[PDB]
């Protein structure tokens, strides 16, 4: 019971301390050639955790925390591991003092909700949509990259895309669902456009007319095959109705539209694009309103999707893209048409636009903002220590044990920035106890000061979600007391 | 302060003695030296950054 | 990556970097964090290039020819 709980504690603490130095922007890169040749040179600990050979349960639950924190807010991936590992390390004192893990876990729950309610009103919240502070958070996020010169190229485009559809999803917050994204290799970085409706990037090359104002859309996933019976009837149905733009899928076989049916579908010259992407197929259907139907006898008259302008148009001079407006309910995931001749200006632009998405959905699910970089952790370690002084019973140390485990985030931020960690942490505590909350460690210049002047700030829900997930998994691993193999 | 023109006294690349270079014509483009110092510092910073492994 | 710029200088850009590695190891063995050594190397190089650019030479003009013909002469020494 205790001998396996201690092994869970030690394994999760060891897998948390393997990425503990990578906290902060000065977090150094790693190299683990474990497995069969992994040259793992990266300063970000999320991809380090995704390549860690993990056999222990409690070591794998923090890898689950990493992906959970990346799903909820997209930032603070190493923080939810370091907080959890320091908490589980601090559980050993409570275990050896005599407290049962149930009391430890419920006192951590009490300390968690106390820390959430302490963080939620010590913020500097935004009052409106406040597009100026969205661009301010973009300067905190979309810059310090190679898209720093593409920051004004990319931030107000997404800001205006949320301005277009302030979409009712999780209390009118930013979903992954504003206006459908595409990306095209080649072009310049300035060749991004904000669209209204469906765009296709793939190569449709029709000499005839694909430019119909009432562009009727179907999704026939029935391609052509090789034994005339189950071959031409869908094209006869096309001649019946007149769906002039239809996205082709090769779900049946490989010869998708052979010249028998291809000239039949080039006697009116339908849009032809094959091998459509499976996760975006259902979003395309949510856009259009047609039915994703492969059975050619299930093609009905109510499968006729709507489109207004459908062209194989050379957008930006040469990009033969198929843009579509005028649908049933278009708008599937926030549009940044990533064009770039270089490859790094493709991938970093799209990755930073996803970063911008995961911070603006953080900025409006919870509409507050704090000064990041070790300041709220010191604030929690002060106020929870006072609360644990007020608290009675065996929980009175555990919340205190919750407090000191909060202190690893500034200290690592003190250590990775080269400062002497313990003295700078307690000097930060002395400054905060008589001064302000926003005092912390400016890692961007390497010095302890008021961060709200030096502008290293973060939305509140990153810290709240990281504390929630870390306390949840610490609670679970404390409650875990038995394992068994051999089913 | 007056002997600012004892500055380019480099090494003889053939026989190894303290010797003039501006009068001797020993020359190298400044962009070469600047870019070599830049890339050497970048290499040193990158290999010093790979530090946090017991390996 | 140095080799694609000017050609030579490869052995110098290896050797100076290796000595920076060695002296940085001697520093971080004295309880110095490598963040401080990296930022010190950065500040040292940023100051050194301004030291160089204050003390460069443009004597090789169309008027600088005796130094140029002396460069030509000393480039073929002992022949």
């Amino acid at each position: 019971p205790a001998q396996i709980r201690f092994s869970n504690i030690s394994a999760a603490k060891a897998v948390a301390d393997a990425i503990r130095t990578s906290l902060g922007p000065k977090g150094m890169d790693k190299m683990i050639q474990d497995g069969k040749g992994d040259v793992t040179i990266t300063n970000d600990g999320a991809t380090i955790l995704k390549q860690m050979q993990v056999l222990h349960p409690a070591a794998r639950m923090l890898v689950e925390l990493s992906k959970a924190q990346d799903i909820e807010a997209g930032d603070g991936t190493t923080s939810v591991v370091i907080i959890a590992g320091s908490l589980l390390d601090s559980c050993t004192k409570l275990l050896q003092k005599g407290i049962h893990p149930t009391i430890i876990s419920e006192s951590f729950q009490k300390a968690l909700e106390k820390g959430i309610e302490i963080l939620t009103d010590m913020s500097r919240p935004v009052e409106l949509s406040d597009r100026e502070t969205l661009l301010n958070s973009a300067t905190t996020s979309l810059n310090s990259k190679v898209v720093s010169q593409y920051s004004s190229l990319l931030s107000p485009m997404s800001v205006n895309a949320v301005m277009k559809v302030i979409d009712p999803a999780t209390a009118t917050s930013v979903d992954l669902r504003d206006i459908k994204i595409v990306k095209k290799l080649g072009g310049t970085i300035d060749d991004c456009e904000l669209v209204e409706g469906l765009v296709l990037t793939q190569k449709v090359s029709n000499s005839g007319i694909t430019r119909v104002e009432k562009a009727k859309i179907g999704l026939i996933q029935f391609c052509l095959s090789a034994p005339r019976a189950y071959i031409l009837n869908l094209v006869k149905q096309i001649k019946k109705t007149g769906c002039n733009v239809l996205l082709i899928q090769k779900s049946i076989l490989r010869d998708a539209l052979s010249d028998l049916a291809l000239h039949f579908l080039n006697k009116m010259k339908i849009m032809v694009i094959k091998d459509i992407e499976r996760e975006d197929i259902e979003f395309i259907c949510k856009t259009i309103g047609t039915k994703p139907v492969a059975h050619i006898d299930q093609f009905t008259a109510d499968m006729l999707g709507s489109a207004e302008l459908a062209e194989e148009v050379n957008l930006n001079g040469s990009g033969k893209l198929l843009k579509i407006t005028g649908c049933a309910s278009p708008g599937k995931t926030v549009t940044i048409v990533v064009r770039g001749s270089n490859k790094l200006v493709i991938e970093e632009a799209e990755r930073s636009i996803h970063d911008a998405l995961c911070v603006i959905r953080c900025l409006v699910k919870k509409r507050a903002l704090i000064a990041g970089g070790g300041a709220p952790e010191i604030e929690l370690a002060l106020r929870l220590t006072e609360y644990s002084r007020t608290l009675s019973g065996m929980e009175s140390y555990c919340v205190r044990a919750f407090a000191d485990a909060m202190e690893v985030i500034p200290s690592t931020l003190a250590e990775n920035a080269g400062l002497n960690p313990i003295s700078t942490v307690t000097e930060l505590r002395n400054r905060h106890a008589q001064g302000e909350k926003t005092a912390g460690i400016n890692v961007r210049k390497g010095g302890i000061s008021n961060i709200l002047e030096e502008l290293v700030v973060q939305p509140l829900l990153v810290s709240v979600s990281a504390l929630t997930l870390a306390t949840e998994t610490v609670r679970s691993i404390l409650k875990i007391d038995d394992v068994v193999n051999t089913r | 302060p007056e002997r600012k023109n004892l500055k380019w006294i480099g090494l003889d690349l053939s026989n190894g003695k303290p010797r003039d270079n501006k009068q001797a014509g020993v020359f190298e483009p400044t962009i070469v030296k600047v870019k070599s110092l830049k890339f050497a510092t970048e290499a040193a910073i990158t290999i010093l950054r790979i530090d946090d492994l017991i390996k | 990556l140095q080799d694609k710029e000017v050609g030579d200088g490869t052995t110098s850009v290896v050797i100076i970097a290796a000595e920076l590695l060695k002296n940085a190891d001697e520093l971080v063995k004295q309880k110095i964090h490598p963040t401080s050594v990296i930022s010190g190397y950065r500040l040292a190089c940023k100051e050194a290039v301004r030291y160089i650019n204050e003390n460069l030479i443009v004597n090789t003009d169309e008027l600088g020819r005796d130094c140029l013909i002396n460069a030509a002469k000393t480039s073929m020494s002992s022949k």
